[PDB]
């Protein structure tokens, strides 16, 4: 695994044991941007800064953002054991374990234009049938780097893939090179 | 190259 | 270093559940990452370094590495059935073995647990395994003999009570015949022998124990036996439990003896353990702490002063060499630790000189303080004549000054070589030793036959034991070679010579 | 043993890492089959052994087969037991790999009895303390370098001397003389040499091919084509097959190992793969324990006795290297096989002087046997020293005691030969079994002046000194005629 | 992965596509008189070897029963 | 790396006459440094292979090409790899070359020796002369017989 | 070592006394430093020693000096492991010492006690301005004949003494006389040999070696020189040997 | 070394003339790689060199070649450390050279300059 | 460590006539462990410095002081660092001295000698006695000539 994996899975498990999974997802998406914007990340980093002067402002951020208390406990323990320098990696790795526990496989559909969503729900049906995922949170990006159509990366990060915008003419080049 | 020295001495 | 062992998910979940609280896991530790002779334990906040811990399978441990979040214990056996996540319990006791007077006659497996099959051993639990050695004011100069029963040892390499005498040689060159000879010779004396078998094959331990039981030496002997199929931790720790068992008798005014068979095998086990714990090794891959490993074990063999009850412990460590390599690492370590060595030699062992003591390179730094008056007075001339033989046989193939040297070497040296050789498991009392050195080195055994020397000596031995009871009384009374014993032995050996000529 | 299903987490060479449910993971030294998938279009499973527990629901295994074509996430089946091999009379005359699978293509073996290869040795109380003499029926081995029952013996003969014929004669003799069986364990067996050995065992009658289970040997083969996990554990598989024949059947078993140096070599390979720090000359840090955990199960209990005859390779021809030095801490006897004696036709080609034994002691073999063996050694050594002088002066310009010594030595050196039951198939001579009693009674007569008026070619290639006198009378009839 | 070439134009972000094949070579009797590299492709520049079969680079050895004794 | 070399060299087989009687003869080459045969890779490939054919820079500079060291080279197949014509002369060649290797030390004192010893020495030093060959001139089996 | 050095340094500084500092096995100081430095979390040096070995030696040995107040004449035993003189710990001790004395396992096993190797044992005080010119010239000639002997030792090992020239065999005989006369009985080894220890002054040693090298004492046994002092006793022992016969 | 080799590559290829390329110690071209290799995070090879010794040497040595349009005769000096000819850096050059010229110290110690070892320095011509 | 000693030593140069013709001459001292030139740092520095001077311990004990081991010590500048008088008288001297040292080694195991051989040996021994010095007793240029 990694330190990010072993902490993210712990937070997702203590979020499963007392069902707050939507509250903890909102909490981690809040904390992702709360620990972005590098002044505050540096401040909770920079080990010269004392742990008490960290914990004071941290409990302030707890009170203002109204977070769940066990996620606040998690951040307190990240201050305690000096793994706060990897809080960005832990928070970014939390999403994969949340989707593993919540039965979701997230699958991009990178196409050129916006889709009309009936065939997009069809792609949702296909990706959820082919993987056993209960409710796929499909996302798309308007990216004109393609030629004609769409393609979908699903699985763990992007591991599996089927590509139909450019792969046709790519196979045509592979035919013409003939090697 | 000391082991070849001892090998040649033994020889 | 960005990863730890305590960073498994259950520990972090239990930390996240309640951050601030009061009661930690006091004696309840959960094992994680069972490795290779080590097991890391989250928990045990109040455990001690050196504390015994107990596993669910039943395996004993020792807390060695007490890091911030996890303690790393060393497995005192095969940690095979240690289920990952199972509980561990401290005992509150630094590593100990139960000691008693009832260990005499039992066989031990380095944990004070019998592998004898004759039931448990009653005891009163004491005697920490890593007991401290005596100080400087605690001990006393060595002054009394520990008779080994071998003519060569007792005559030229005298061992005293309280002296660390090493037995260094090659494989199958003695050292166990010598060790068991010294143990079996302790029948009359009040000496508590201890035999530690560190890496011997279990068949050799069987041979030694059945020889002991057959000849009657298990009424004062304990056997701590670690076979070659044992974990390296138990082979490492067996001589320390042997030393603790012997120290129990030592600090109660009783004289003890201990033989660490194959301390080179204990150093090899310590090497395996350090390399599996990834410590940086020195020369020949040894951990660098191997001198300390041997020195804190051998420094316990002392001769306590009169205020401390006048106990003693003699140590006969055994070290094997590779093709007679005295200048190796572990042999030089034990030589720099002990008080003298006894060199056995493969050429003389295989060539027939069966107690193969390489006398010219063996010392004992007690000497005359160890030997009694009789053996000193008789064996001075012996070591002189053998010294002369030692250069004659080497340098002179036939001789220089061929007439006097034939009166020198053939009369003294080549017959003293047959005089010193002595069968397996046959000790000699000190009266027979004094008598045999006298009959040889004075000049009386200078006209025999080279295969009839042995028969003459054994028959003269039984004759003087049968028809001269007053010589044994006057040697066992004063331990000094008076003129009366001398003269009666002279006329007795004339009697025996005229008896055996027929 | 149940639904304890693992998933592969790492594949780095033949060393795997498996992840498990949080409460149920195997112990160390526990088999686990990888329900893998061949690219060709069929499933094929791979057997591994747990070596280490790594922490968060993760162990580290070592594959007995190859790990090519394995993905991360294959289903790994915990088995709750060590490597289990078939045992009993069903494993006789057949060839096995390290997993107990047959590889001789004769068919399947019935797993009616399966013992684990990882097992503790017999207890100190269950050991036998007697010093018995294993009798091979071969004159030179029984007289000059006696074998021990429950001990180990090192073959030091190079390639080309009568080694394979010797172990086949030992198998046939332990089958015909005693009621024993044999178990050959090939550690690092070259495949073509394995096939040649199996063919010669079929031909010499050792492996009865017309009727299996009448055979006298079980073959276990850990080949060089196989990963370092198999080549290390094949000796334990062979020792388990031999230990069944000892324990259940109470036989005198003969456990043949090939080069025990390749056992040590595979051990050092798996330690280098698992990443442990090397020992002195680069061997595994668990060298002495890895060797002892094998050699301590070759003993003699109250039931039977396993006697092992292990070929020993000395790297760089020195006996102080750690693998020879730690092997020799277990050898009770030693037979060296002579290129010169194999040349001049003194088969079996055992060197009489360079072969040692710790059994050759008066207390163990009788003062008579000891004294006659020492006198034979002195005679042969004097002849070896005197060959140069006889090359210069001749037998005539010697003395009389030296001349009778030389003649008796030529007769003794030719008497150390033997026609073998298994070498008969190309030599033709009917092959003889000579017990130790006839050996010492024949050497007493050939050494004291009772049989000195005989030709040297009368003692050659006979057993049982009465046959030497009979062939002498026939060789004299050749002259009278 | 180990590169069968120079990894100069690799990008740190480019996409690696697995092929599902394990190291085969095209093999036929048309290799006699040819010199080739470790991909069984010509380096002498005399054309191309028309090979119709295929064999894996790492293929298992013949077992005990598929062998004979060396006599030739 | 032992597994590397053994997986490759064990592919050289003589098939079973029902798989087609075909064979593959492997002739690997291994370079020792300073003749250190106790090096890691040479010991591996020696343990793996059937026989060895040692070469010597001393014999090479001393004129004898190809500089085969016959006394230390082995072949575990043996005479089964020869035709029936070759064995008859091979036995005598091996015995006479062994006698020359024995008496090689006596060459400086060839004058003060027995006539049989001088014969064995001369036969040896003119049997060594027919084992010399020039590069790329391979003798057929009849020529060498 | 540091606390013994501190006790001695107080007498050197404040009492202004001439101190002796007999230390036994300053090697074990280095060895224990290595033992703790492995557990202190440091990468080891060449043979597994501590990376701070030279400085750990110098911070101890540079405090043992002779200031204007006093003088610390320290005599230190330095163990070499496995008889390896090139080991890092003795090889770093050699730079701090100014009068070495190297002992030989061969000379010890030959009964030549003390086992001081005459050619490896050097000093910085063997200079003609410090020890006079007569002592310097005799030490030079002794070392020259011992060096010639050590040179031809291998030739006389395979072949023997019978093949040397006349001057070379005279050199051999005088070198054997010298290496026998270098041994001495000690007062503290009266339990090992008997024949009590002899204190041999400086001028008596110089005269004895002048007599050996001059050619006077070429007609007397070597065993008269073994385990004696003040070469008058070697002459007396040769007389006793040829009288008792 | 690659700079000088590029300068010789141009004179061989574009100008099509016989170039003579003298190189001083190409042991230093390998020693610099072994110096930086630890800092590059690479794990060390045999006796202390980089793991890519043979490939790093081979790239440079294979760029030196007569190409049937022009030739490059390259005379290279190879420092052999500690007079150990079985050291990896010279051992990997022995395969890339045509005529090797091994220099002895036992001849320099006598004055047989040029101390070219006659029985060790072989050639393929 | 090679770079450590190289960038330290390469400062010792001879400046050109535009830079003032200043010069720094370096005399590093490397200590060997029991004649192990095969050690790391000795063989690093020997390849950096121009020449070297080898001071043996065997010659030092034999009484050859200073104990220069001429034959393995070189000067890479050569006679350009000598006055013309010393180039005239001591130009071929080191090569002939090495040849004499070889000749005197080879003459040990030769029983009978020539006359010119004996004269060469005598001259070489005369030089070997000439080349000695006491310490801090320096000869000038014309005394050396
Ligand atoms: N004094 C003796 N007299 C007769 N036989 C002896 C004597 N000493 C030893 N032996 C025999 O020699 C063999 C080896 O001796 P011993 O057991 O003393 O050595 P060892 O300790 O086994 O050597 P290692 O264990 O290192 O191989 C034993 O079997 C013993 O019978
Ligand atoms: N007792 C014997 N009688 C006759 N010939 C024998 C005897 N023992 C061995 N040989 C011959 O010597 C050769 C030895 O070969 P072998 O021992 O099988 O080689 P390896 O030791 O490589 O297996 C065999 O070919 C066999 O014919």
């Amino acid at each position: 695994d990694s330190t990010a994996s072993r902490y993210a899975s712990a937070l997702a498990d203590v979020a499963d044991v007392t069902g707050t999974l939507e509250a903890t997802n909102s909490d981690v998406e809040k904390l992702i941007r709360i620990f972005s914007e590098e002044p505050v990340y540096y401040f909770f980093a920079n080990p010269v800064i004392s742990i008490d002067n960290k914990r004071s402002v941290l409990d302030e951020i707890i009170t203002t953002s109204g977070l769940q208390p066990h996620t606040a406990n998690f951040i307190n323990i990240l201050i305690d054991s000096e793994r706060i320098n990897l809080v960005k990696e832990i928070l970014n790795e939390f999403e994969d374990v949340f989707n593993k526990i919540t039965g979701t496989e997230v699958a991009v559909v990178t196409s050129v234009v916006k889709l009309e969503n009936d065939h997009l729900a069809q792609i949702a049906k296909g990706v959820q049938k082919i993987t056993g995922a209960k409710n796929v949170r499909i996302k798309t990006v308007i990216d004109p780097s393609l030629v004609a159509g769409f393609t979908i990366r699903y699985g763990n990060e992007g591991s599996k893939l089927v590509d139909m915008s450019v792969k046709k003419q790519l196979e045509e080049i592979a035919a013409q090179l003939e090697m | 190259a000391n082991l070849r020295e001892l090998r040649d001495r033994i020889g | 270093a960005t990863i730890r062992a305590d960073e498994i998910s259950k520990i972090i979940r239990e930390r996240i559940e309640g951050y601030n609280r009061e009661v930690k896991v006091v004696n309840t530790g959960t094992v994680l990452q069972v490795g290779d002779g080590i097991a890391r334990i989250h928990g045990l906040d109040e455990v001690m370094a050196g504390e015994l811990v107990e596993f669910e399978e039943g395996t004993i441990g020792i807390a060695l590495n007490l890091e911030s979040n996890n303690v790393g214990v060393v497995l005192m056996g095969d940690g095979l059935m240690i289920q990952e996540g199972s509980s561990v319990k401290a005992t509150g006791r630094i590593a100990q073995i139960p000691v008693s007077e009832a260990y005499l006659g039992r066989v031990i497996n380095a944990l004070a647990k019998p592998i004898d099959g004759r039931g448990e051993i009653t005891a009163s639990e004491s005697r920490l395994i890593e007991s401290p050695a005596p100080g400087i004011m605690s001990r006393r100069s060595v002054y009394e003999p520990l008779q080994t029963g071998l003519i060569a040892i007792d005559a030229m390499i005298p061992v005293g009570r309280g002296q660390r005498e090493l037995i260094i040689g090659d494989r199958q060159t003695g050292k166990t015949a010598v060790a068991t000879d010294t143990i079996l010779n302790q029948q009359g004396q009040n000496v508590i022998c201890v035999y530690v078998a560190i890496g011997q094959k279990a068949s050799s331990v069987a041979q030694v124990v059945t020889n002991f039981q057959e000849r009657g030496a298990m009424e004062y002997t304990i056997v701590v036996a670690e076979t070659a199929d044992s974990p390296a931790t138990l082979q490492y720790l067996a001589p320390y439990t042997g030393a603790a068992l012997a120290e129990y008798f030592m600090y109660r005014e009783r004289h003890t003896l201990i033989i660490y068979d194959d301390l080179s095998k204990q150093a090899q086990a310590y090497r395996q353990m350090s390399l599996l714990l990834r410590r940086p090794p020195g020369r020949e891959a040894y951990p660098g702490d191997v001198f300390y490993l041997h020195s804190r074990l051998l420094e316990r063999a002392a001769k306590l002063s009169s205020l401390l009850g006048e106990g003693s412990m003699t140590a006969l460590p055994i070290v094997e060499t590779q093709a007679g390599d005295v200048s190796a690492y572990i042999p030089t370590n034990v030589i720099s630790i002990t008080d003298g060595q006894i060199f056995l030699s493969a050429d003389l062992f295989n060539a027939g000189i069966r107690p193969a003591i390489n006398v010219g390179i063996s010392v004992s730094r007690v000497g005359s303080a160890a030997q009694i008056k009789a053996m000193k007075k008789v064996a001075g001339k012996l070591k002189l004549e053998l010294a002369q033989f030692a250069e004659l046989e080497a340098f002179a193939q036939f001789a220089s000054d061929l007439d006097k040297a034939t009166q020198n070497q053939l009369a003294r040296g080549q017959r003293l070589r047959e005089l010193l050789k002595q069968p397996q498991s046959a000790p000699l009392t000190v009266e027979e030793q004094v008598m045999t050195i006298y009959t040889g080195t004075n000049g009386y055994l200078d006209s025999l036959e080279l295969d009839q020397v042995r028969k003459y000596l054994v028959e003269l031995r039984t004759y003087v034991k049968t028809n001269k009871p007053e010589f044994q009384e006057i040697i066992s009374s004063t331990k000094t070679f008076t003129e009366e014993a001398e003269a009666l032995l002279k006329e007795a050996i004339q009697e025996q010579m005229e008896r055996f000529l027929l | 043993e149940k639904k304890n299903l693992g998933r592969i987490a790492q594949i780095i060479g033949p060393v795997l890492d498996v992840a498990f449910p949080p409460g149920k993971m195997p112990n160390i030294y526990n088999a686990l089959i990888v329900k893998g998938r061949d690219t060709a279009g069929q499933p094929m499973n791979v057997t591994c052994e747990v070596q280490q527990l790594l922490g968060n629901n993760r162990v580290r295994a070592v594959a007995m087969s190859a790990t090519d074509g394995l993905t991360r996430g294959m289903e790994v089946i915990d088995t709750g037991a060590p490597l289990s091999v078939p045992v009993g009379g069903a494993t006789l005359g057949r060839i096995f790999n390290v997993l107990g699978e047959p590889v001789d293509n004769l068919g399947p073996v019935d797993t009616r009895t399966t013992s684990p290869i990882h097992r503790s040795a017999p207890a100190f109380t269950q050991l036998d303390t007697k010093l018995s003499i294993f009798e091979t029926g071969i004159k030179v081995v029984d007289l000059l370098a006696p074998y021990r029952r429950g001990g180990k013996i090192g073959l030091f003969g190079g390639a080309g001397v009568g080694k394979t014929v010797l172990i086949m004669e030992l198998i046939n003799n332990i089958a015909k003389a005693h009621g024993g069986v044999s178990v050959f364990g090939g550690v690092g067996e070259r495949t073509r040499e394995g096939n040649d050995l199996y063919m010669e065992m079929k031909e010499s009658g050792v492996i009865n091919e017309q009727n299996i289970a009448e055979s006298k040997v079980a073959l276990v083969y850990g080949q060089m084509n196989e990963p370092p996990g198999a080549r290390m554990r094949v000796g334990l598989t062979a020792l388990t097959m031999a230990e069944y024949f000892r324990d259940v059947n109470e036989q005198d078993v003969l456990l043949f190992i090939d080069n025990i140096f390749r056992f040590v070599q595979a051990g050092s390979e798996v330690s280098a793969l698992l990443g442990r720090m090397p020992s002195a000359v680069g061997y595994q840090p668990t060298l002495s324990t890895e060797m002892g955990s094998l050699q301590e199960r070759i003993t003699s209990t109250k039931e039977g006795s396993i006697t092992s005859i292990q070929a020993v390779y000395v790297p760089a021809d020195d006996l102080t290297d750690p693998a020879p030095a730690t092997t020799f801490a277990h050898l009770d006897a030693t037979t060296v096989l002579s290129r010169g004696l194999a040349a001049k036709g003194i088969y079996p080609a055992v060197d009489p002087l360079d072969s040692t034994s710790t059994m050759l002691q008066p207390r163990i073999v009788g003062e008579e046997h000891y004294e006659i063996a020492q006198r034979v050694k002195e005679t042969l050594q004097r002849y070896k020293e005197l060959q140069d002088i006889i090359a210069i002066l001749g037998l005539d310009e010697l003395s009389e005691e030296d001349r009778l010594t030389v003649a008796r030595a030529r007769k003794i050196e030719r008497f150390l030969s033997q026609p073998f039951f298994v070498a008969e198939v190309f030599t033709g001579s009917p092959g003889k079994y000579v017990g130790l009693a006839e050996t010492i009674r024949g050497f007493q007569l050939i050494l004291s002046g009772e049989l000195d008026s005989l030709p040297e070619q009368a003692f050659y290639l006979v057993g049982n000194i009465d046959e030497a006198t009979a062939k002498a009378m026939n060789l004299e009839m050749e002259s009278k005629l």
